[PDB]
């Protein structure tokens, strides 16, 4: 998935 | 009012708007009721939230969201200020109000607001006025709620979103123990199952979730994303979900394949399986999806099969493909040179097979579908010839010596050989 | 005239006319001529040539060859028949001319037929009228350039069209013997190279390959092609082809890669060379793209970004510094799991820190079309970045990964032949  | 179909929420190239008219039709015609609009990588919907549509945006939006009436598919509109924002501050949350009253006006009456995949804490002006991470979401979902008269619908995506997310676990986190308490009953709260990418989802998992939640979740479900593997695709059946959920859900909204052609098994056997419960077997959906989907396309029944065996599920590939794994397992163990001999040209032949479905695919007329696959099944049919090669090679061997260059023998690249470094 | 551009002559999804459109703006910025269309999965080029286009699809090629003529871009129009046509059968080749008339009045000068990757065996009808499979190719070759008067560009891509495709080699190919000879003085030979990606293009080569065709050949450059592959991207500047080559061919055309925008430095580095470092190419290729990546207009990307992007994805044989250097410091650290390698690993870390930090700022560009162009391979290459930044502190203090293909995959002993 993500983050930044 | 139980709401199940498409949320558009992977991260890469989003949808055009014509592929999203085509989705609306298609979600009907299967009886499926919602939208969610969610792409990670429009840079309005989360990379630039604060920023008003333009002009040509503004039309765009608008004869959208009129299909989406024209074909009774509800629209929800999400937006994405997880990572920015300040919450404690009122012009923050003004600019929020601004950007949701220019797409109410678009004709769109659902919101939903997103805070998956986030940092876990705030900045310093914000860990005064709310004590706690799982404080200040609340605060501006419900100050938010309550601003658009508290509309038919409106959605909570939690940091936490699903299982594994939850800290320390699922029913003693003082994040999630928060939101059941001090979130509107009028709001709904989405998850995902255990975790992120949920191979099943136990009857059980929902009862324990719903109690913390204090509410039937409405699932965000990545059983058919590919966005986190380039090599991945996925058309295998709707499964691992019991028909005993619908009871116990506000909602399924699937989050597919970001190639938008591929997604035709995934949305319609998540139609069977709603149908069913508003049992149900994925053997089956599968046989009714690709029988449809064939007409849509030379190539046969048998060559879709094939194809969505190759391509099946993200913890499961498919009979046809499972078979071709554990032979060519056995076949390179055992390297005597009986019957081996016999089961290598058998293997050959379904080799055979994959380069048929793919020529046929290739010769055929819709070429939309055509595109969305092509790299994924080229790959599929390349990596084929080499395993056939290979079969070859190791049976024209008790009579050569003849050892095992062009740049797709060695694949990759720089990717592919930092992974193969990895135990 | 020396004919120098691209040729959209890749497998997969062919750009759309508004992206060619934009490859004339940018072939005529950078004052290279020519635009090959061959690109063998678009319908009614190579699977069913047979078909005329329709009355949309004739608004639609009309008004893009007309934009061709407005940047003074040469638009040859291909066509790929070899697949299932019957040569002896005149109603294919009335076929062939009816559909080559029909694009000469969407306002059209200029030809290649094409015989890249197809079987060298013919039906038994074809088996009599024709002496051997060069000989067949030749004569619809010629016909069809006659009877559109002669045309000033004229293009013919061979079967064996690369080093490795002739038997047994290349001066002693019956099949390239032929074409030399009785195919027409005013048509060109599309040609590869050594391989059908030619690593380099050796000087010695193009004269052992003219001699047995009688003309400088027109180079179909895969260089920078990566159909081929689904993790594979080039944005590493043109090299391996000496500017000596320029005097004995006719032409490079340049196959690049699927998605329109990554082909930035691909064709940039092209022009330049067509006026050589291969180094000084990059930067000054890189320099000039920076200027189309901003960030969006706001109401309420470094250099140092763009060489690491291109080191990573480079060329077909090479990777670029950057990208050579983390994969040796990577190498040493798992080899060696007094402290200097401590300092090593804190050095690598921000290697890697630089990987997401691109793909993060890439991620804010207000040019979104570059972007998605290039967005499954810049993730990748993160994601297992993060994964081998995250590895190696497993010594300090995904397994279905690739699906079936990337299962098979590691069953073959062949791979990581290249670590
Ligand atoms: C996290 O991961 C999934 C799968 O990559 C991604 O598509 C999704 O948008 C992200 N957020 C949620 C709630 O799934
Ligand atoms: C052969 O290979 C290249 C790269 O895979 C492909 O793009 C090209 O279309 C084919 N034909 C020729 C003449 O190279």
């Amino acid at each position: 998935t993500l983050s930044p | 009012h139980f709401l199940c179909g498409v949320v558009e929420g992977f991260y890469g190239r989003p949808w055009v708007m014509e592929q999203r008219k085509e989705l609306f039709r298609r979600l009907q015609k299967w009886e499926l009721n919602t939208y969610l609009y969610a792409p990670k990588d429009d840079y309005k919907h989360r990379m630039f939230w604060r920023e008003m549509y333009s002009v040509e945006e503004a039309e765009q939006l608008m004869t959208l969201i009129s299909a989406a009436r024209e074909y009774e598919i509800e629209f929800i509109y999400a937006i994405s200020p997880g990572l920015d924002i300040t919450f404690s501050n009122p012009k923050e949350v003004s600019t929020l109000k601004r950007k949701l009253d220019q797409v109410s006006q678009f004709g769109c009456r659902s919101f939903a607001l997103l805070f998956d995949n986030i940092d876990h804490n705030m900045c310093a002006a914000d860990k005064e006025v709310f004590s706690s991470f799982a404080h200040a979401q609340v605060s501006i979902t419900n100050e938010i709620y309550q601003y658009l008269g508290e509309p038919e619908t409106f959605l909570f995506c939690p940091t936490e979103y699903c299982g594994t997310f939850c800290y320390p676990n699922v029913s003693q986190s003082p994040y999630l123990r928060t939101v059941g308490e001090k979130l509107l009953p009028g709001i709904e709260v989405l998850w995902t199952g255990p975790k992120v990418v949920s191979k099943e989802i136990p009857v059980e998992s929902i009862e324990e979730v719903s109690k913390i939640i204090k509410r039937a979740p409405v699932i965000w479900d990545n059983i058919h994303a590919n966005d986190y593997d380039q090599k991945r695709l996925f058309l295998g059946p709707y499964k691992g979900r019991s028909t005993e959920l619908i009871p116990r859900l506000k909602g399924v909204l699937t989050n597919p394949n970001c190639e938008f052609e591929a997604n035709y098994v995934a949305i319609h056997t998540l139609a069977t399986w709603y149908k069913s419960n508003m049992l149900y077997s994925p053997q089956m959906a599968l046989k009714l999806a690709l029988t449809e989907w064939l007409q849509e396309f030379s190539v046969t029944l048998e060559d879709l099969q094939l194809l969505a065996d190759l391509f099946y599920l993200p913890y499961e590939h498919g009979p046809k493909g499972a078979q071709m794994l554990r032979e060519f397992q056995w076949l390179r163990a055992n390297s005597s040179v009986e019957e081996w001999r016999s089961r290598a040209a058998k293997f050959e032949e379904m080799c055979g097979l994959v380069m048929g479905m793919f020529t046929r695919l290739s010769n055929c007329a819709n070429r939309t579908i055509l595109y969305d696959m092509y790299s994924y099944v080229w790959d599929i049919k390349s990596i084929m010839s080499m395993v056939k090669s290979f079969v070859q090679w190791l049976g024209c061997r008790s009579h050569s010596s003849a050892q095992f260059q062009e740049p797709w023998a060695f694949r990759g690249g720089l990717a592919g050989e930092f992974q193969r470094l990895l135990p």
